[PDB]
């Protein structure tokens, strides 16, 4: 039974700009099983419609999920985005940079 | 150029008498254009791309069809290779599938495929000429014994070389407008100092589409590789690509590392400077 | 178009 722990990444569809509106992305690959859950967070708390793709996977049959929602960035509120999943022995959360 | 079409189940099982999760989507090249989920309030191949909801009643009612065919057959599967692997009912289980087809770029038949895991390890798939079969373990020999009997290489092979070719180029054609684009990727360069004694550089790609495409770092002439930071490429949301590639540089000496780009949508391939 | 042919139990 192989298990993977996801690789993730954070960021926006398009370059920030700032106090202009834009999308912000969490994207989860190389994980299985395929059960995983994810929060988009904002100063900490969760953000109020976030939308994902639907399951896929990889030629190693990894899985991979893209989780996004609609926000505009400012220099200092701070977005992030949080994962858990089996291989995980509590959540896992990754700040977003706007040049990463 | 080639273009190709996938399609993707996935059907997990649930502890006890619980019913399995079961998820379809289908590609064409990059994009998703159908989605069936039986955690889902629909039950029907749903519409993904906007030039698949020109189709009527009748392509839904038989993908619908061939969707529910399969999730019977997953749903077979799993109580089968529990029984051939010695397992409990306590545990959650997983059975992958996909196949597909790659065309030229004439649109001709170029190659195709389907390839079949259980819990994340290769169980079975069609060998490359669409004749015979590579089972992982001896549980998977069986199956090849049985798809052997019942002749499923030919099959899926005269679906293969046939009505899937058939279909791509005509969503090819029914998607002229969409799929048919090469997006080159824009690109620029950050610079930031980690210390007094050394900068980051990053490299990026943006807006492209298809998914491949290649950068990297190189020193003098030849490349840094190991020094360098890169991200998979991934997904914007918007139907294009991103990617960036990053090495720390001795500061002052940023001059001397150059970055290369290398796509389908560049006739001529890039090399990036920091451009200050 | 998904495949009607070729899918069947292990």
């Amino acid at each position: 039974m192989i298990q993977r722990t996801p690789k993730i990444q954070v960021y926006s569809r398009h370059p920030a700009e700032n106090g202009k509106s834009n999308f912000l992305n969490c994207y989860v690959s190389g994980f299985h099983p395929s059960d995983i859950e994810v929060d988009l967070l904002k100063n900490g708390e969760r953000i109020e419609k976030v939308e994902h793709s639907d399951l896929s996977f990889s030629k190693d049959w990894s899985f991979y999920l893209l989780y996004y929602t609609e926000f505009t960035p400012t220099e200092k509120d701070e977005y992030a985005c949080r994962v858990n999943h089996v291989t995980l022995s509590q959540p896992k959360i990754v700040k977003w940079d706007r040049d990463m | 150029g080639s273009h190709s079409m996938r399609y993707f189940f996935t059907s997990v099982s649930r502890p006890g008498r619980g019913e399995p999760r079961f998820i379809a989507v289908g590609y064409v090249d990059d994009t998703q254009f159908v989605r069936f989920d039986s955690d889902a309030a629909s039950q029907r191949m749903e519409p993904r791309a906007p030039w698949i909801e020109q189709e009527g009643p009748e392509y839904w009612d038989g993908e619908t069809r061939k969707v529910k065919a399969h999730s019977q057959t997953h749903r077979v599967d799993l109580g089968t290779l529990r029984g051939y692997y010695n397992q409990s009912e306590a545990g959650s289980h997983t059975v992958q599938r996909m196949y597909g087809c790659d065309v030229g770029s004439d649109w001709r038949f170029l190659r195709g495929y389907h390839q079949y895991a259980y819990d994340g390890k290769d169980y079975i798939a069609l060998k490359e000429d669409l004749r015979s079969w590579t089972a992982a373990d001896m549980a998977a020999q069986t199956t090849k014994h049985k798809w052997e009997a019942a002749h499923v290489a030919e099959q899926l092979r005269a679906y293969l070389e046939g009505t899937c070719v058939e279909w791509l180029r005509r969503y090819l054609e029914n998607g002229k407008e969409t799929l048919q684009r090469t997006d080159a990727p824009k690109t620029h360069m950050t610079h930031h100092a980690v210390s007094d004694h050394e900068a980051t550089l990053r490299c990026w790609a943006l807006s492209f589409y298809p998914a491949e495409i290649t950068l990297t770092w190189q020193r003098d002439g030849e490349d840094q590789t190991q020094d360098t930071e890169l991200v998979e490429t991934r997904p914007a949301g918007d139907g294009t690509f991103q990617k960036w590639a990053a090495v720390v540089v001795p500061s002052g000496q940023e001059q001397r590392y150059t970055c290369h780009v290398q796509h389908e949508g560049l006739p001529k391939p890039l090399t990036l400077r920091w451009e200050p | 178009f998904a495949t009607g042919i070729g899918i069947i139990t292990v």
